[PDB]
């Protein structure tokens, strides 16, 4: 149960270095999304015209 | 206890390595998506002249 336990530390900070790699990745993608909305701003702006 | 709790977070580790692979195959989407974005962004100046 000792080795059990340091891997699931281990396996802890696996679960801390993916759920930073998703949440990281999810901003890149709220940005892109942003740009998305800027260039929908655009489009809206070419649609009034 | 400690190895039930090693083991719900192994449980926590395998859904969120497969939505890894889920959520990360429509990542490569919206990459692709984003590069239509800007693209269609370039093209909504243009239009929008």
């Amino acid at each position: 149960v000792l080795i059990l336990e340091r891997q699931g530390h281990d396996k802890d900070l696996q679960l801390h270095q993916s759920q930073l790699e998703l949440q990281e990745v999810r901003l890149s993608y709220r940005q892109l999304q942003x740009x998305x909305x800027x260039x929908x701003x655009x489009x809206x702006x070419x649609x009034x015209x | 206890i400690l190895e039930r709790q090693g083991h719900d977070k192994d449980l926590q580790l395998h859904q969120s390595q497969l939505e890894l692979q889920e959520v990360r195959l429509s990542y490569r989407q919206l990459q692709x998506x984003x590069x239509x974005x800007x693209x269609x962004x370039x093209x909504x100046x243009x239009x929008x002249x």
